[PDB]
């Protein structure tokens, strides 16, 4: 058998030389050409157990990510641990590109496509890819930005729904197109759109796939966060260079007994980090329009749980590591033996 | 996460504290 194994994975892109934009600079070095002849081969008669919740590829990927984000966006002052930090920070190009990851001689990656797949357990139409497909590595809160879609119907998944404590990702099957601006010439007011109808479709959906898992006598309510950091308390993503803070307040309160949902943005300076625990200071917003139009593919949420009756869902998310699994989760590498 | 200034946060909120990765959560 094919033992789940740990490598050294290596990252292919279509990054450009002369791209100065901090991603494309960054897979120059880092990454190789991307698959010219890739070639996915069906393995027959073959059941193989997977676990996204406990993937090495997972943790590789944070690991690229945060030395991306750290030799390419440089805050102008630094806090960790007491210790101060200060520097040149210059304002970057910033746009996330796609980032596949392959296996070196002697390993191979087993993909499962199986259409209902949970994230964990065995797996009955198993492939094996030289490489991942193409991932673009956006460090987002609340909503899962950009990625990929689920091929037939919205898919909810959790290391065990049971326990509250365990965060729940959420696939959905159709995008709900996002508008981000800060308009041309109160530099730091943005303000973010989106069809009213569509996200009221797509909570009603979420719901629907909420009670098949936590049962049919329940009512499902969406409430905002209980509270925390800026970045968990609101939708929180970097746009431009810029660091955006969306109010979501309006995304996530529902039940079940206009057209465009405008939702109030910030743009903040002082920032704590997703790589490590601290805080760092980036110098004020650009001049022009800052905008960005993104899919949402997917959500975060935690669940209050305790007591009785309803289920309180509000958005959630924090460990980026929960975004790399939203799509690494059908994948896992193998030792050849 | 800061486990302890979030505990103290989130305590003054009526909640409990708890890490989400680098980041304070209130529960
Ligand atoms: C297995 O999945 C692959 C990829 O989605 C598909 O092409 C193939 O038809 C499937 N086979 C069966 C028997 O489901
Ligand atoms: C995932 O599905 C498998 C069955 O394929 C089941 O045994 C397991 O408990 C599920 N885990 C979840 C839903 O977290
Ligand atoms: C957004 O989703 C649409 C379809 O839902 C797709 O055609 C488009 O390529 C996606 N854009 C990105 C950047 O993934
Ligand atoms: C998306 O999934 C929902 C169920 O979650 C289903 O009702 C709907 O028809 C699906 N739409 C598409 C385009 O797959
Ligand atoms: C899921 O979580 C509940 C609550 O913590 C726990 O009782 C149960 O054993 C867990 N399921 C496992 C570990 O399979
Ligand atoms: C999002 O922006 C596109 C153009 O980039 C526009 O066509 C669309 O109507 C916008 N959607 C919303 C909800 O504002
Ligand atoms: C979120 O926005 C609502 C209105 O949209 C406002 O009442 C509330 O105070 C805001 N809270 C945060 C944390 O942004
Ligand atoms: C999503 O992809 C579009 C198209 O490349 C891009 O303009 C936008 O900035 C992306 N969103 C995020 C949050 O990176």
């Amino acid at each position: 058998v094919w033992k789940e194994a740990t490598t050294t994975l290596f990252c292919a892109s279509d990054a450009k030389a002369y791209d100065t934009e901090v991603h494309n600079v960054w897979a120059t070095h880092a990454c190789v050409p991307t698959d010219p002849n890739p070639q996915e081969v069906k393995l027959e008669n073959v059941t193989e157990n997977f676990n996204m919740w406990k993937n090495n590829m997972v943790e590789q990927m944070h690991e690229d990510i945060i030395s991306l984000w750290d030799q390419s966006l440089k805050p102008c002052v630094k806090l960790t641990g007491g210790s101060v930090i200060t520097q040149a920070c210059p304002k970057v190009s910033f746009e996330p590109i796609p980032i596949h990851y392959c296996a070196p001689a002697g390993f191979a990656i087993l993909k499962c496509n199986d259409k209902k797949f949970n994230g964990t357990g065995p797996c009955t139409n198993v492939s094996t890819v030289q490489c991942t497909h193409g991932i673009r590595p956006v460090v987002s809160t609340q909503l899962l930005l950009n990625g990929s879609l689920a091929e037939e119907e919205i898919v909810i998944r959790s290391e065990n729904f049971t326990n509250n404590a365990k965060t729940i990702i959420v696939q959905l099957n159709e995008s709900v197109v996002i508008n981000c601006t800060r308009p041309n010439n109160d530099i730091r007011q943005a303000h973010c759109n989106l069809s009213k109808t569509q996200w009221e479709n797509t909570l009603e959906q979420i719901a629907i796939k909420l009670k098949e898992q936590f049962g049919n006598n329940k009512t499902i309510i969406f409430n905002p966060s209980s509270g925390g950091d800026p970045e968990i308390v609101t939708h929180s993503f970097n746009c431009g260079g810029e660091f955006f803070y969306c109010n979501s307040t309006q995304l996530f309160t529902w039940n079940d007994t206009g057209r465009n949902i405008t939702l109030p943005c910030r743009i903040k300076q002082i920032i704590n980090m997703w790589q490590e625990v601290g805080k760092a200071m980036y110098a004020p917003p650009i001049r022009g329009q800052i905008r960005c139009s993104s899919n949402i593919t997917g959500l975060l949420l935690t669940r209050d749980g305790g007591k009785n009756g309803t289920e309180i869902f509000r958005p959630g998310g924090g460990d980026m590591r929960d975004n790399w699994r939203s799509e690494l989760y059908k994948y896992k590498v193998v030792k050849i033996e | 996460x800061n486990l302890h200034f979030c505990q103290l946060r989130c305590k003054s909120l009526g909640l409990l504290g708890r890490c989400a990765x680098t980041y304070c959560a209130c529960v």
